[PDB]
C-alpha cells in the first residue's frame, strides 16, 4: 500500500504539471491526494487517512 | 516548489521559443498510459471475442 | 412555516417511528443494540452501584 | 480532393492554433504569428509547382513534428468539452405527429401553424421531385449541392429538415 | 535519519540494527539500573478502554488528559496544559528509547577495538 | 485546514520505519501540489484576461 | 426481401464475378480488395481499410452522425468496433514504437527503486520501545495460565 | 445559460468592430457588402487570420470548406446567423 | 397437484367457448388468477417436503420453478397479441392452446415424484415448444431451428431414458423420496462412468452446457416473443432441475466427472460472455447472455454444497425473470422498427423515455446490482467455489467484467446517442408494453425483501 | 530533419504526412471524381425518401443488411478446413480448457492432501 | 423479561456519575431533557394505549415440542418407515445446531463492542466457547455435501472414532 499509493502521489501529480483544462488539474490532484492517503494507510496511521479524508 | 511554480510561470512571458520536449509530452498524455492501454486492450479483447470466439 | 411544517413531517414523525421501532421492537430482542461501555476513571462514582475506583498513585511529575 | 491552394491555407490555419497554443500569452503570440507568416511570404511568390509540393510536404513534416500535444480546442468543435452535449434535447419533429389531443390543445396555435408547413411540403415536394430530375445527368447525379429555386413560390428541393432542424440549444 | 548513510555506503558493523537492538547480556555494564515504575498496573488501564498500544508507561498521563476531556466538554480548547503534560512524558519515553541507540551504537565501536586489538596483536 | 492532516503525515511519514524511495515520491510530489496549484492562480488569475469580449 | 443476387456470397476467383461484387457493394471495382481466400469465412466482402470511424471528417454532413456513415456505403467489417466508443486508430503525436518504450521504462525504473527502496530502508534512531507486564502480555490477549519469562526494562 | 441571445444586429456590428482594428482595410470603404478579392483587394491568407479573428469572437470555430468560401463581411452575419438559430 | 394441473387444462375450453374477440382477455385474466392461487404452495416444512400424493410432491426446489411457471403464462399472452393480430381466430386459438399445453407439462414436471413420469412430460415440452417455433417464427431459419432445438434434445434425453430404467431395476424404485433412502454409493468402474454422463448429458443439453448450445442461438433467435420467454425462462431450468435431483445418486463419482463439465462451463462462461461484445444482433446478444448465466448453474450444481445449491436456486429463478424481460424490451422496437440488428435504430430514449427506465433496471439486474437476486444467487456461487478452489476466483471475476460491458453496451447503443434520422416511425409505448415490463422487474426486485423462499431446499 | 512517423494499426499513417495526395496523376484524378461520383448518387436515393412525406417507417439499407448476413450466415459456407483454421480452433478451443483443467486438478489435489493430513487450517471453516 | 439472561448474559453495566469541571453547560444534557420531552413521552403514551388493547384480548402461542425418536443408527437397512422419521429428527436438530452457533457467534460480537478496545483481553472466554462450538459443529457437520443426511453424517462419526480409537490403540505402544 505504501509502495501503490506513493506512485500514485507522483506520477499523477506529474501530469498535473502540463495539463490545461481546470477540471483535469483538479482532477489529478484528487488522485495525488488520495495516493497520500494511501501513503498514510501504508505507515500505519490510519486515524491520518481518515482526518486526511475529511478535511 | 512554490518558488519554482512563479519562477517557471514567469519564463512563459518572455518571447523566446519552445522546444517540443519528451518529457513534456510525456506529462500531457498523462504518461501514454491511457493511449496504448485503452487502444491496444480493447482491439485485442474484441478482436479475438470475434475472429476466434464467435466465428 | 415553510420550516416548521419540514420539521414536523421529515424529522419529528420520523423519528417518532423510529424511537418507537427501537424501543419496543428493537431493543426487546437480544444484541439488536450493543453499546461499548463506558470509559471509567479514577476517582468517579459509579450511578448504579455506588461504587468508587480509588485514584492512580501519586505523580512523580515536574515542571514544564 | 483539396486543392493545392486549400491546403496551404489549412496549415496556415492549423499553425497559428497551434502556435497560439504554445505561445498562451496574446502579446507572444503577435510577436511569434507574424514571424510564421512572415515565413509563408516568402515563397508566396513561388511559381514551380514542383518545389512548392516539395516544400509543402516539408512544411506539413515540420508542423507536424512541433504540434501541440494538447491544442485548444472551442468548447462545441469536434473535441471539445461540450461536442454533441445537447444532443439529447435535440428531438425531431415527426414526434409532434404522435401527441396526444389532450397535449395537443396545449397549444392550439402552434399546430395549427403546422398544419401549414406539412401543405406548403405536401403540395410542394410534387414540384421539388420534378426540379431534380430535370436538372440531372441521365446517368446520375454526380455532386452535392442542389438547384436553388428558379421560379417563384417553389421553394429548394429538399429544404424540409435542412429548415427544421432542431434548434442547437432546445433547453 | 543521517545514521543511514553510515550503515549502507559506509561500514556495517558500527550501526545498530533496529530489529536487532541490543541482545547484549542485561543491564551488567551499568551500576544500579532500575526498573521503570508502572502507575496504572492492570485494572486502571484496562477502564478507560486504552488503546492496545497507548498504555506504554505514560497511561497515567494519558488517563488524566482523558478525564479532562470528558469533563471539559464542550470546553474543547480546555485541557491544552494536560496534553503537554502527556506529551512531554513520551517526549522523555522517545529519548529513552533514543538513549539506547547511541548507547549501543557506542558499545559496538568499543567491541570492535577488542576485536582489533587481538586480531593484529600478532 | 489540510495543515491539521496533511502535515502530520509528513512528520510521521519521514520518522518511521518506512520504504527510502517511497519517502521521496511523497515529498516530491508535495512539491508537485504547489506547482500545478499556482498553474491554475497564475493562469485564471493573474496576467491579461484571453478570454472573449462578450463575456 | 433481398434475393441471393445483392447480398454477399463466396470468393471471386475470375475477373467478371469481382466486378459484379464491385458493383453489388457500390465499390471502385479498382478499389474492391476481397479478404485473403484463407478458408475462414470472409467471402467476396470488400476488405476496407481498418481507420476507426472517429478518424471521418467530423464537419461532413453524414447520413449517420453519430457512427459517421453514408445511406449505402460499404461497412466495415468490424464497423461495431471501430465505432467512436471503441478501439480508436487515430493518427497520435508520438509514434506507437516511441511511446511503448517511454511508459515501459517508467513503470520498471519505479518498480526497480521500490525494491531497492525496500531492502534499504530509511528509519530513525529509537530502540523497541517498551510495554509494561512482559509486554503487554495480558493485555495482547495472551493466556492468564501459563506465565511468559519474565520480561523486564531498565532505565537510561 | 443566462448569455443573452445574440441579436441579428448584434452580430452585423461585432463582424464590422472586428474588421475595424485590422490595419489592413480602410474603415471608410468596409461595409455590409464588401469583397476581398473582388472589391477592396484583400490577400487570400489574410482571409484565414480574418476567419481567425471571428472565432474568437464568437467561440465557434468555423471549418475550413466554408470558411474559405466566406468573404463578405455580411456573408460572415451569414454563417453565424445559420449556426446560433438567431432569427431577430 | 390436482388443484392446478385442473384449471391449467380449463384455460383451453375457455379459449375456444370464449367469444371471438375475447380470447385474450378471458385467457390473460384466468392464467392470472392460477398464478396467483399459486402461492399456496409455499408451505414448506423445515425437515420434510409438502407431498401430495403417490405422483406429485412440491419441496423448496419446485415451488419457486413452479410459481415462475405459472407466473409467466399471462406474461406471455400479453407479449403476443401484436404479431398474432393479422392471423385468423382459428390459428390464434391454436397457439394459446399450445402455450397452456406447455404449462400443464411444466408444473406436472417440476413436481413429478417419479423419474420416469418426470422424463415423459420433460420429453413432451418439445411438442408445444416446436411447434411454436416452426409455425409462428417470422423468419425461413424457424425451421432449422426446430431441428437443432429438437435433435440436440433427442440425442441427450435417449441415454437418460436406458439410465433412468437401468436404475429402477437395481434400485427397485425411481420414486424421488425412496432413492433419498436407498442411493447407494457409485463405483468407479468404465460402466459407471457412462452411466453419468448417460444421466447429466440430457441435462447438460438443456443447461445449455458450453459446446452443446448451438441450438439455443438458434431456436431462441427465431421463435416468437412467447416462444422465446419460455424458452429461456423455464426451459433452460428444466435441466437445472434435473441436475439438482439426479446428482442424488451419482456420488461419488460427481467429485472426478465433473471436471470436464467444470472447465467447460468456467471457460465457456468467458467465451459466451465474450460474444455478446460483438453480436450484431439484439435478440441474438441476449440468448448468448443465457448461455453465460447457465454456466454458473453448472458449476454451482456440480460442486455440492449447501452455498452451491442456494446459490443455483436463486441463480435459475433471477435468470428467468431478467431474461424474459430482456426478450420483451428487444421485441417492443422490433414490433416498431421490424428489424433485429441492434444498430439500425440508436438513442431511443430520446424517443421513449419510460422504455429506457426498463431498459436500465433489466441492465443492472443483468450485471447483477446488489442486493438483487440476480448478485444473490451469483455471489453464493462465488463464495462456494471459492472454497471448491481458490483460483477460480479469476475466471469468476474476469467474467463479472465482461458482463457489465455487454449489458451496458447493449443499453448504450440503443438508447444514448444519436436517434436514427430516417425512422419515424417509433411511436409511444403502449400501456400493454409498459405493463409487460413492470411485470416482469416488480416480482423480481420485490424477492429481494424476503429471498428465503427462492434459495432451494437447503436453506 | 526530424524522424519520419512510423505507422502501426492502431496508429494510421497521417495523411499529411503521406505521399499519396500531393501527387496529383491522371488516374487518380479521375478515380477520386469517380468515388465521389457513387458516393453521391447512393446520397441521391435516401435523400429522396428521407424528404418523401407520404413514407412512414424503415428505409431499408441493403449495405447494413449485406454487413450482418456476411458476420452470421456467410461465414459457414466459405469456410474449409485448413491448416490455419485447424489448429487456429485447437489451440483457442481445447487449448484453454487443457490449461484449465492441470491448474484446478494440481491446486485441488494438493488442498486435498493438506486436508487428509490434518495440516491445514479449517479451524473456523463450517461454511462451504 | 423479553429474552432469557441465561442464553444472553451480558455483564452489569457501570455508567461514571458526571463530574463537570467547566462552567459552560452541556448542550447534550438539555438536548437528553428535550427528547424524553417531545419524543419518549408521546411515544410512550401511544405504546401504553397499543398495550392496553393487547391486555384485553390476550390469546397464547406455544413452543412446538417434538417427541425423541429412535435414531438412524437404530433403523434396519433399507427400511424407509424406520429412517424416515430418524432422518426428519436429524434435520430438526441440525437446524437447531445452526441456531447455536449463530447464538455463540451472536454473543463473541456483542462482547467485542461492548468491551470496547479491550475487547482483545475481556473477551476471552467468548472466543473460548466460540472456538470449541464450532469445533463441535464442524465434526458433525462439514463436509456432508449438499445431498447430506443422517446416514452420511453417521458414516463421517465412525470415520472419526476409528481414526482415534486407531491412533488412542498404537499410542501405548509409543
Ligand atoms: C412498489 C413500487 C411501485 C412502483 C410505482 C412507481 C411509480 O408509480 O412512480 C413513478 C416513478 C416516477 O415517475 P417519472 O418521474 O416519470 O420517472 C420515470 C422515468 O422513466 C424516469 O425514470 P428515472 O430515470 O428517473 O429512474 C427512476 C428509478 C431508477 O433511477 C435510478 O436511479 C437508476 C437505478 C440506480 C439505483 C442504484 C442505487 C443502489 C440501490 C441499492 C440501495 C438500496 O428510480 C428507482 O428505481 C428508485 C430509486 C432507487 C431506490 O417512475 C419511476 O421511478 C420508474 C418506474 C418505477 C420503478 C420502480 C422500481 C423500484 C420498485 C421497488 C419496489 C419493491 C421494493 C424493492 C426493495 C429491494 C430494493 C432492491
Ligand atoms: C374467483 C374468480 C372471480 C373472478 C371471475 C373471473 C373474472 C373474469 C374477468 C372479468 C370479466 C371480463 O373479462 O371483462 C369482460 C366484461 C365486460 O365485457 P362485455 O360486457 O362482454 O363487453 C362487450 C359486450 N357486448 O367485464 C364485466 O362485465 C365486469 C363488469
Ligand atoms: C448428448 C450430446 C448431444 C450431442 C448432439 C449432437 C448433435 C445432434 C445432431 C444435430 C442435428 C442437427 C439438425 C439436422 C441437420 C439439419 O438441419 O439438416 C441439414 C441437412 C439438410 O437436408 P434437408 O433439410 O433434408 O434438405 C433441404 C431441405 N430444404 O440435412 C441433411 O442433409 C441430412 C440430415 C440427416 C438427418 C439428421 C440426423 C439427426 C442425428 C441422428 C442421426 C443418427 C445417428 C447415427 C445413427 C447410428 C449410426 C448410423
Ligand atoms: C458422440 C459419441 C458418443 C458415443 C457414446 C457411446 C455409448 C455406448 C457405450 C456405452 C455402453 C455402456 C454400457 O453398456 O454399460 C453396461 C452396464 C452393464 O451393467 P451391469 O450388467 O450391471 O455390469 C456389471 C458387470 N459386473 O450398464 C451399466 O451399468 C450402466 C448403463 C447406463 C446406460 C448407458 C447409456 C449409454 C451411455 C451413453 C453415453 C452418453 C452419450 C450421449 C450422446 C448420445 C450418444
Ligand atoms: C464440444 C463438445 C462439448 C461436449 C463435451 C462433453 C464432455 C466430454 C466427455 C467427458 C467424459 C468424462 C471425462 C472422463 C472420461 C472417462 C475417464 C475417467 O473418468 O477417469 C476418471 C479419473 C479417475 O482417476 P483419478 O483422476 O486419479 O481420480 C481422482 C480425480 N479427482 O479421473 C480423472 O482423470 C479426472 C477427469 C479426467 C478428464 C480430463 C478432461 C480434460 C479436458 C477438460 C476439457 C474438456 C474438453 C472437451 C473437448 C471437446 C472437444
Ligand atoms: C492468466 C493465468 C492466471 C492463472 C494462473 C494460475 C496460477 C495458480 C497458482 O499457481 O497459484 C497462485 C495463487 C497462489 O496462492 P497461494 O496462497 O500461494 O497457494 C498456492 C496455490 N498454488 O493461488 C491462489 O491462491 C489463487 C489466488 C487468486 C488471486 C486472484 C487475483 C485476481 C486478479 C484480478
Ligand atoms: C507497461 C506497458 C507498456 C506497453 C507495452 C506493450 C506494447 C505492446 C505492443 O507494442 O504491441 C503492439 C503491436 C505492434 O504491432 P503493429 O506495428 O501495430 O502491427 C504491424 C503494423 N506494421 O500491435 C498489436 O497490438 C499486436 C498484438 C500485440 C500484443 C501485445
Ligand atoms: C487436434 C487436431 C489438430 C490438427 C492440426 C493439424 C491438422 C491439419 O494440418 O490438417 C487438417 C486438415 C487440413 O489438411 P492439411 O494437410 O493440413 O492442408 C490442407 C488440405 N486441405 O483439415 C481437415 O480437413 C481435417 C480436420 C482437422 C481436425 C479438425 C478438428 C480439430 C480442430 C478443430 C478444433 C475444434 C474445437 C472444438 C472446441 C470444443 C470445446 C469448446
Ligand atoms: C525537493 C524535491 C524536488 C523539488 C522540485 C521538483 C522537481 C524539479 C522539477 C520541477 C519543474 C518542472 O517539472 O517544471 C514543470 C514544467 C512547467 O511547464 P513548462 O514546460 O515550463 O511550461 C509549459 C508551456 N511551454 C512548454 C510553452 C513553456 O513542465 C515541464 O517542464 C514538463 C515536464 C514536467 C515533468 C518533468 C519531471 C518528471 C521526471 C520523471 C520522468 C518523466
Ligand atoms: C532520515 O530518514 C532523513 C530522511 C529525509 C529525506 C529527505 C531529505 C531532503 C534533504 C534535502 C536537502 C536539504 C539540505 C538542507
Ligand atoms: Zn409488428
Amino acid at each position: 500500500t505504501l509502495c501503490l499509493g506513493a506512485i500514485t502521489t507522483l506520477f499523477t501529480a506529474m501530469c498535473a504539471l502540463t495539463q490545461n483544462d481546470i477540471k483535469k488539474i483538479i482532477a489529478f490532484s484528487t488522485s495525488s491526494q488520495l495516493g497520500l492517503m494511501m501513503v498514510t494507510i501504508g505507515i500505519n496511521q490510519p486515524y491520518l487517512a481518515f482526518l486526511h479524508i475529511c478535511t | 516548489g512554490f518558488i519554482l511554480a512563479l519562477e517557471i510561470s514567469n519564463m512563459t512571458k518572455n518571447l523566446k521559443y519552445h522546444y517540443p520536449s519528451n518529457a513534456f509530452k510525456f506529462s500531457t498524455l498523462l504518461g501514454y498510459f491511457p493511449t496504448i492501454m485503452h487502444r491496444l486492450a480493447p482491439y485485442m479483447n474484441l478482436s479475438m471475442s470475434q475472429k476466434s470466439a464467435s466465428s | 412555516y415553510r420550516h416548521s411544517i419540514f420539521a414536523f413531517t421529515h424529522v419529528l414523525i420520523p423519528v417518532w417511528i423510529i424511537h418507537y421501532y427501537l424501543k419496543y421492537h428493537v431493543t426487546t430482542k437480544p444484541y439488536t443494540i450493543v453499546e461499548k461501555k463506558p470509559r471509567i476513571f479514577p476517582g468517579d462514582t459509579i450511578l448504579e452501584t455506588g461504587e468508587v475506583i480509588p485514584p492512580m498513585k501519586e505523580f512523580p511529575d515536574q515542571h514544564h | 480532393y483539396l486543392t493545392h491552394q486549400q491546403k496551404v491555407l489549412r496549415l496556415y490555419k492549423r499553425a497559428l492554433r497551434h502556435l497560439e497554443s504554445w505561445c498562451i500569452h496574446r502579446d507572444k503570440y503577435r510577436y511569434f504569428a507574424c514571424l510564421l507568416r512572415a515565413r509563408f511570404d516568402e515563397h508566396k511568390n513561388e511559381k514551380d509547382m514542383v518545389k512548392a509540393t516539395q516544400l509543402l510536404r516539408e512544411a506539413e513534416e515540420e508542423f507536424w513534428h512541433g504540434q501541440h500535444p494538447q491544442p485548444y480546442i472551442f468548447p462545441e468543435s469536434p473535441g471539445g468539452t461540450s461536442y454533441e452535449r445537447y444532443e439529447c434535447y435535440k428531438v425531431p419533429e415527426w414526434c409532434l405527429d404522435d401527441w396526444h389531443p389532450s397535449e395537443k390543445a396545449m397549444y392550439p396555435d402552434y399546430f395549427a401553424k403546422r398544419e401549414q408547413w406539412k401543405k406548403l411540403r405536401r403540395e410542394s415536394w410534387e414540384r421539388e421531385v420534378k426540379q431534380l430530375q430535370e436538372e440531372t445527368p441521365v446517368g446520375g447525379p454526380r455532386t452535392e449541392a442542389l438547384p436553388p429555386a428558379r421560379k417563384q413560390g417553389d421553394l429548394p428541393p429538399l429544404w424540409w429538415h435542412i429548415v427544421t432542424r432542431p434548434r442547437e440549444r432546445p433547453m | 535519519g543521517a545514521h543511514l548513510a553510515r550503515r549502507y555506503l559506509g561500514d556495517a558493523s558500527v550501526e545498530p540494527d533496529p530489529l536487532r537492538m541490543p541482545t547484549f547480556p542485561p543491564d551488567y555494564g551499568f551500576p544500579e539500573r532500575k526498573e521503570r515504575e508502572m502507575v496504572a498496573t492492570q485494572q486502571e488501564m484496562n477502564d478507560a478502554q486504552l488503546v492496545l498500544q497507548q498504555r506504554d508507561y505514560c497511561a497515567h498521563y494519558l488517563i488524566r488528559f482523558l478525564k479532562c476531556k470528558r469533563d471539559s466538554f464542550p470546553n474543547f480548547l480546555a485541557c491544552k496544559h494536560e496534553r503537554h503534560d502527556w506529551d512531554y512524558c513520551e517526549h522523555l519515553d522517545y529519548v529513552k528509547r533514543m538513549k539506547e541507540f547511541e548507547r549501543e551504537r557506542r558499545l559496538l565501536q568499543r567491541k570492535k577495538r577488542r576485536e582489533q586489538r587481538e586480531a593484529d596483536m600478532a | 485546514t489540510g495543515f491539521y492532516s496533511k502535515d502530520l503525515i509528513i512528520e510521521a511519514a519521514n520518522t518511521s520505519y518506512t520504504n527510502a524511495w517511497a519517502l521521496l515520491m511523497t515529498l516530491i510530489a508535495t512539491s508537485f501540489t504547489a506547482i500545478y496549484s499556482t498553474r491554475i492562480i497564475f493562469f485564471a488569475l493573474l496576467g491579461q484576461p484571453r478570454f472573449p469580449t462578450l463575456v | 426481401h433481398i434475393t441471393k443476387d445483392m447480398l454477399p456470397g463466396p470468393y471471386p476467383k475470375t475477373p467478371e464475378e469481382r466486378a459484379a461484387a464491385a458493383k453489388k457493394y457500390n465499390m471502385r471495382v479498382e478499389d474492391y480488395e476481397p479478404y485473403p481466400d484463407d478458408g475462414t469465412g470472409y467471402g467476396d466482402y470488400p476488405k476496407l481499410p481498418d481507420r476507426s470511424q472517429q478518424e471521418r471528417d467530423p464537419w461532413y454532413d453524414w447520413d449517420h452522425p453519430d457512427l459517421r456513415l453514408n445511406w449505402g456505403e460499404p461497412m466495415h467489417w468490424d464497423l461495431d468496433m471501430y465505432i467512436r466508443n471503441r478501439v480508436d486508430t487515430s493518427p497520435t503525436p508520438v509514434n506507437w514504437n516511441l511511446m511503448c518504450k517511454h511508459l515501459f521504462g517508467f513503470v520498471a525504473f519505479m518498480l526497480f527503486m521500490f525494491w531497492v527502496g525496500e531492502t534499504y530502508p530509511a528509519y530513525q534512531p529509537v530502540g523497541p520501545k517498551q510495554y509494561p507486564y512482559n509486554n503487554l502480555y495480558l493485555e495482547r490477549g495472551g493466556d492468564p495460565n501459563k506465565e511468559p519469562e519474565p520480561v523486564v526494562h531498565y532505565e537510561i | 445559460s443566462d448569455a443573452p441571445p445574440l441579436t441579428l444586429e448584434g452580430i452585423k456590428d461585432r463582424v464590422l468592430y472586428v474588421l475595424k482594428l485590422y490595419d489592413k482595410i480602410d474603415p471608410e470603404k468596409l461595409s455590409v457588402n464588401s469583397h476581398f478579392m473582388k472589391d477592396l483587394g484583400l490577400d487570400s491568407l489574410d482571409q484565414v487570420e480574418i476567419i481567425m479573428a471571428m472565432e474568437d469572437e464568437f467561440g465557434f470555430e468555423i471549418p475550413d470548406i466554408d470558411a474559405e468560401k466566406l468573404m463578405c463581411p455580411q456573408e460572415i452575419v451569414d454563417y453565424i446567423a445559420d449556426k446560433k438559430d438567431v432569427y431577430e | 397437484m390436482l388443484k392446478y394441473i385442473i384449471p391449467t387444462i380449463m384455460l383451453m375450453p375457455l379459449t375456444w367457448l370464449s367469444k371471438n374477440n375475447m380470447i385474450w382477455v378471458n385467457s390473460t385474466a384466468h392464467s392470472l388468477l392460477i398464478s396467483f392461487t399459486s402461492l399456496l404452495l409455499m408451505n414448506q416444512f423445515g425437515d420434510n417436503s409438502l407431498n401430495f400424493s403417490l405422483l406429485f410432491f412440491s419441496d423448496s426446489l419446485s415451488t419457486p420453478l413452479l410459481i415462475l411457471t405459472m407466473w409467466l403464462l399471462p406474461l406471455m399472452l400479453m407479449a403476443s397479441q401484436h404479431h398474432l393480430s393479422k392471423e385468423n381466430l382459428t390459428r390464434k386459438k391454436l397457439f394459446i392452446t399450445m402455450l397452456i399445453s406447455l404449462q400443464l407439462f411444466l408444473i406436472m414436471t417440476f413436481t413429478a415424484m417419479e423419474l420416469i413420469l418426470f422424463y415423459i412430460l420433460f420429453e413432451a415440452t418439445l411438442v408445444p415448444t416446436l411447434i411454436i417455433i416452426t409455425r409462428w417464427g417470422n423468419q425461413t431459419e424457424r425451421l432449422n431451428a426446430g431441428l437443432y432445438f429438437l435433435f440436440y434434445t433427442l440425442a441427450g434425453s435417449l441415454p437418460l431414458l436406458v439410465a433412468l430404467i437401468y436404475i429402477q431395476n437395481t434400485v427397485g424404485s425411481l420414486n424421488f423420496l425412496m432413492l433419498q433412502y436407498w442411493v447407494q454409493p457409485v463405483h468407479n468402474s468404465w460402466s459407471n462412468v457412462f452411466m453419468w454422463l448417460a444421466c447429466m448429458m440430457a441435462f447438460m443439453v438443456k443447461m445449455p452446457l458450453y459446446g452443446l448450445h448451438l441450438w439455443l442461438p438458434k431456436a431462441h433467435v427465431e421463435a416468437p416473443i412467447a416462444g422465446s420467454m419460455v424458452l429461456a425462462a423455464v426451459l433452460l431450468k428444466l435441466g437445472g432441475y434435473g441436475m439438482l435431483r439426479i446428482t442424488l445418486i451419482l456420488n461419488p463419482m460427481t467429485d472426478f466427472m465433473a471436471y470436464p463439465f467444470i472447465m467447460l462451463s468456467l471457460w465457456g462462461m468467458i467465451m459466451t460472455s465474450s460474444i455478446c461484445l460483438r453480436q450484431t444482433d439484439l435478440k441474438s446478444l441476449i440468448a448468448y447472455s443465457s448461455v453465460s448465466h447457465m454456466a454458473l448453474v453448472i458449476v454451482a450444481i456440480l460442486i455440492q454444497t449447501p452455498w452451491s445449491y442456494m446459490g443455483a436456486t436463486a441463480l435459475m429463478i433471477a435468470h428467468g425473470l431478467t431474461s424474459s424481460m430482456l426478450f420483451c424490451l428487444a421485441n417492443s422496437n422490433y414490433e416498431r422498427i421490424h428489424s433485429r440488428t441492434m444498430i439500425l435504430a440508436r438513442g431511443l430514449q430520446t424517443l421513449l423515455p419510460l422504455m429506457a427506465t426498463w431498459w436500465l433496471l433489466a441492465s443492472l439486474t443483468n450485471l447483477a446490482l446488489p442486493p438483487t437476486i440476480n448478485l444473490i444467487g451469483e455471489l453464493f456461487v462465488v463464495m462456494s467455489t471459492f472454497s471448491w478452489s481458490n483460483i477460480t476466483i479469476i475466471l469468476m471475476g474476469v467474467n463479472m467484467v465482461i458482463t457489465a460491458l455487454y449489458s451496458l453496451y447493449m443499453l448504450i447503443m440503443t438508447q444514448r446517442g444519436k436517434y436514427t434520422y430516417h425512422i419515424n416511425n417509433i411511436s409511444p409505448s403502449f400501456t400493454r408494453e409498459n405493463a409487460l415490463m413492470s411485470l416482469h422487474i416488480l416480482p423480481l426486485l420485490l424477492l429481494t425483501l424476503n429471498p428465503k423462499i427462492i434459495l432451494g431446499p437447503l436453506y | 530533419s526530424f524522424p519520419k512517423y512510423e505507422a502501426s494499426r492502431l496508429s494510421s499513417l497521417p495523411t499529411t504526412l503521406d505521399p499519396a495526395e500531393y501527387d496529383i496523376s491522371s488516374e487518380t484524378r479521375k478515380a477520386q471524381a469517380e468515388r465521389l461520383a457513387i458516393r453521391s448518387r447512393l446520397k441521391r436515393e435516401y435523400q429522396l425518401q428521407y424528404y418523401d412525406p407520404s413514407r412512414r417507417g424503415v428505409i431499408e439499407d441493403p449495405a447494413l443488411v449485406r454487413w450482418t448476413y456476411a458476420r452470421s450466415a456467410n461465414i459457414y459456407p466459405n469456410f474449409r478446413p485448413n491448416t490455419k483454421t485447424s489448429l487456429l480452433g485447437a489451440l483457442f478451443g481445447i487449448g484453454p480448457l487443457v490449461f484449465w483443467y492441470y491448474v484446478f486438478k494440481t491446486d485441488r489435489d494438493r488442498k486435498e492432501k493438506l486436508i487428509q493430513e490434518g495440516k491445514l487450517d479449517r479451524t473456523f471453516n463450517i461454511s462451504y | 423479561d423479553s429474552w432469557d439472561k441465561d442464553v444472553y448474559p451480558e455483564p452489569p453495566r457501570r455508567t461514571p456519575a458526571p463530574s463537570p469541571q467547566t462552567s459552560l453547560p452541556n448542550p447534550i444534557t438539555y438536548l437528553t431533557k428535550a427528547f424524553d420531552l417531545l419524543v419518549d413521552r408521546p411515544v410512550t403514551l401511544v405504546r401504553e394505549f397499543i398495550e392496553r388493547q393487547h391486555a384485553k384480548n390476550k390469546y397464547y402461542y406455544y413452543h412446538r415440542e417434538f417427541r425423541r425418536v429412535p435414531d438412524i443408527t437404530e433403523c434396519q437397512e433399507k427400511d424407509v418407515l424406520c429412517m424416515f422419521e430418524a432422518e426428519m429428527q436429524w434435520r430438526r436438530d441440525y437446524k437447531v445446531d445452526q441456531e447455536i452457533v449463530n447464538i455463540i457467534q451472536e454473543r463473541l460480537k456483542a462482547c467485542q463492542q461492548r468491551e470496547g478496545e479491550s475487547h482483545r483481553q475481556n473477551c476471552a472466554k467468548e472466543l473460548e466457547q466460540f472456538t470449541q462450538v464450532v469445533k463441535a459443529y464442524q465434526d458433525r457437520y462439514h463436509d456432508l455435501g449438499a445431498h447430506y443426511s443422517a446416514r452420511k453424517c453417521l458414516a463421517k462419526q465412525k470415520q472419526r472414532m476409528l481414526a482415534e480409537r486407531k491412533a488412542a490403540k498404537e499410542a501405548a505402544a509409543a
